[PDB]
């Protein structure tokens, strides 16, 4: 019975399977299967939502740790660091239960109302130290899903050294293309802070820090297109320097930059959850090689519905298109100059929405010689004549 | 006159090119690519945020000055004023008009902690909003 | 649980490499055949004609080279295949 | 005022500036559209500017019957693409 | 398609004579009114 741990062959089957109408009774198996096997990510990604509900520095080392060593351990973090692990999420447990008394100056009278307005107080800057509710709920599920993993990992299984181990020594490559979900988690995050810019300014102004922070997201949105080039030590270093501006930023600027305290400010809370869930794929794409990275747009792999709306989007904003082509020109190993770069380009395009229309135009053939339906007449020329009626 | 034009701007574009041909096959250098391609990313890129910046700089909340003037009326409607008094001062030193030391300041802030009582929540929430009111007064915006 | 559980993933951990490289190969092998008969096709239809005019070595020069004879075949008769 | 007013109307017109730059001025330059290939690229740009610059060397010697014949031949090669082709291709000192 | 395709992967695996003798062959097919009709008419699959 036990013989059926092809586990790491039917997350993928599953997947590919559910992604269509599948209502039989196997999808609750197949689920809890994945969400034992992937239970390593589960951890990460709770201690993000434990130090994103802190705020603070105790907890500060929990997701930096878990980044830096186990998200950049090849096969295994090695079932020694799940044990520091345990022990200091058991002393942060402990310290944090005796900060949270009542004889130290902690109290009702002075040091509540004193420091309300302020965003980096002390004991706020060192992490849970501080009107709370229950709140203690993260910390709970982080402790009992690292023992978890430790019953898990005995169910089945069990500088220098590590930089050799995990760049130049992977006894096995799965090759993986992830970089349209990091490009889409990189626009969700730009569409957040641009939608959202109240939160990041302490009829109020825009100000001059939101015009640099949406210029940083377009020069790393524009560094990460450089780097899908086989960089491996740029990547790396990349995304090392990106993690630790992010924390410093998020944590220790951003609250005297807006005068909004961590934990209140609720958007600045969805950035960095957003973010931290790119680093994960990121160092995923870090560790396992990078692909033969067939070239084409993501927008263009097959001819259907969702691909006409796609590049009828993609070409419709301006300097998006012209910006993409201007990158893509810099950084490949071309032979043409600039313009019949663009020349070529706006011909795929051209070529690509012809085929498409005419796959959709065979999808749904119609009978010829037959007048057009009165159903479909009243559906398609009624609602232009209104809408030009009330456009004018 | 259009046509000319057409003809006469292919023809002069064919002698630059043929003027300084560049060899075939061997692709771009880097050096004409980071001379090329770079400006017109950061021309596209301050194309768009430059009117955001203008924008930026052109907001420039200001500031005005205090007040130097202040009258008190007492009187019964429709009638003349039974009191009517001036206090005038832009020194700021003498006892009509006149700032106020963070001795009193610190006061009023400690005496507004303690109003609350033990038990009653409302108590507390009334204290920490009356606080958070005062503090966004400096010594040098309040005015007795 | 200290026995079957290393065998299988190791057995499997072997199988996926196995099937991995498989892929690659058939993959760079038909990416390598497809552009040698892609080099050949065009390297047959410009001996067919033999216009006689070279050109001088310039990226815009060679560029605009186009002409009929190198759309003398049907863009679907051709037998890769016997 | 700049705070005075509506963020609706100021994010309008700016959005309208830049569609409206994209859509006229920077698409045109970095695009050429397909029709417009026949004409601009053109091998050698030579033997048409001889007939423009005849026109014009006609057009002060009077001689009117000649300046409406070849008027009318420029006007058949912007309306023949294959005649065009034949006379915009390269001549012998570039082939030899 | 074929031929943007072409172009697209040539120039991933260098070969940048085969990325020039084709952009050109393209550049043609918007020249010609002639030879278009010519290539993108129907295929026998269609024709049968």
């Amino acid at each position: 019975v036990q013989s059926a741990n092809d586990v790491e062959k039917m997350e993928t089957a599953v997947s590919v399977d559910w992604q269509q109408k599948s209502s039989a009774t196997r999808l609750l198996n197949a689920v809890v299967n994945c969400i034992g096997a992937h239970t390593d990510i589960l951890c990460y990604f709770f201690a993000i939502m434990t130090q994103v509900m802190t705020g603070g520095l105790i907890t500060l080392p929990l997701p930096l740790m878990s980044l830096f060593w186990g998200n950049l351990s090849n096969p295994r973090p090695s079932k020694f660091f799940w044990v520091t692990m345990i022990t200091y999420t058991e002393c942060v447990i402990v310290i944090k239960f005796v900060c949270q008394f009542a004889f130290m100056p902690y109290n009702s009278i002075t040091w509540r109302t004193e420091h309300q307005m302020d965003p980096m107080s002390l004991d706020k800057l060192f992490g849970v130290s501080q009107l709370w509710d229950i709140v203690l709920l993260f910390s709970l599920f982080f402790h009992r899903y690292m023992l978890r993993k430790l019953g898990l990992w005995k169910d089945a299984n069990l500088p220098i050294g590590r930089f050799i181990h995990q760049l130049f020594h992977p006894k096995f490559r799965y090759i993986r293309d992830l970089y349209p979900i990091m490009f889409g988690i990189d626009v969700i995050c730009f569409l957040i802070m641009t939608f959202g810019y109240s939160a990041f300014g302490e009829s109020r102004i825009p100000v001059t820090l939101v015009v640099m922070l949406v210029g940083m997201t377009l020069a790393i949105i524009i560094d990460r297109a450089l780097y899908l080039r086989k960089s491996v030590v740029g990547k790396l270093i990349y995304q090392v320097l990106m993690i630790a501006f992010l924390h410093i930023w998020v944590f220790l600027v951003l609250p005297n930059m807006t005068r909004r305290s961590a934990i209140s400010n609720h958007v600045a809370q969805a950035l960095y959850v957003i973010k931290s869930c790119y680093f994960l794929v990121s160092a995923w794409q870090i560790r396992n090689g990078y692909p033969e990275l067939c070239i084409g747009n993501l927008l263009t792999h097959s001819y259907g519905m969702t691909n006409m709306i796609a590049f009828k989007v993609f070409m419709n904003i301006p300097f998006l298109f012209e910006l993409r082509t201007a990158i893509d020109w810099t950084w490949t190993d071309t032979s043409m100059p600039l313009f019949d770069f663009f020349n070529m380009e706006n011909f795929y395009a051209h070529i690509f929405n012809i085929k498409c229309a005419r796959q959709f135009e065979a999808a749904y053939p119609a009978p010829r010689g037959i007048p057009k339906g009165k159903l479909v007449k009243y559906m398609m020329g009624f609602p232009i004549i209104i809408g030009v009626v009330i456009f004018i | 006159e259009n046509f000319y034009a057409h003809i006469f701007n292919i023809k002069c574009a064919r002698q630059f090119e043929a003027a300084y041909p560049a060899p075939r096959g061997i692709p771009k250098g880097k050096l004409v690519k980071y001379m090329m391609g770079f400006p017109i990313i950061i021309g596209v890129v301050i194309f768009i945020f430059s009117p955001l910046l203008l924008w930026s700089l052109l907001n420039q909340i200001g500031t005005i000055s205090m007040p130097e003037k202040v009258t008190l009326r007492i009187s019964i409607e429709g009638y003349p004023p039974l009191y009517e008094m001036e206090a005038q001062g832009s020194n700021h030193d003498n006892a009509e008009l006149g700032m106020i030391k963070p001795d009193q300041l610190a006061s009023l802030n400690q005496a507004l902690t303690d109003s609350y009582t033990t038990r009653d929540t409302n108590s507390i929430l009334r204290s920490r909003m009356s606080v958070s009111y005062l503090k966004g007064y400096t010594y040098e915006d309040i005015l007795i | 649980a200290n026995r079957g559980a290393v065998l299988k993933n190791q057995l499997i951990e072997k199988e996926m490499k196995e099937q991995n490289e498989q892929q690659k190969a058939k993959f760079n092998d038909i990416r390598r055949r497809t552009e040698a008969i892609r080099e050949r096709y065009q390297k047959q239809i410009e001996r067919g004609a033999a216009e006689r005019d070279f050109e001088p070595v310039t990226y815009g020069h060679a560029k605009r080279a186009g002409d009929y004879y190198m759309f003398k075949y049907d863009p679907e008769n051709d037998d890769l295949v016997e | 005022f700049l705070a005075k007013v509506f963020k609706g109307g100021v994010i309008a017109v700016y959005l309208s500036v830049i569609l409206v730059v994209g859509r006229g001025l920077v698409r045109g330059i970095f695009t050429t559209s397909p029709s417009t290939v026949m004409f601009t690229e053109l091998p050698n740009a030579d033997h048409l500017l001889k007939i423009c610059l005849d026109i014009y060397l006609v057009r002060e010697a009077k001689d009117f019957m000649l300046e409406q014949d070849l008027f009318a031949k420029l006007i058949f090669l912007f309306r023949s693409p294959a005649t065009l082709i034949e006379w915009t291709r390269m001549s012998k000192k570039k082939q030899e």
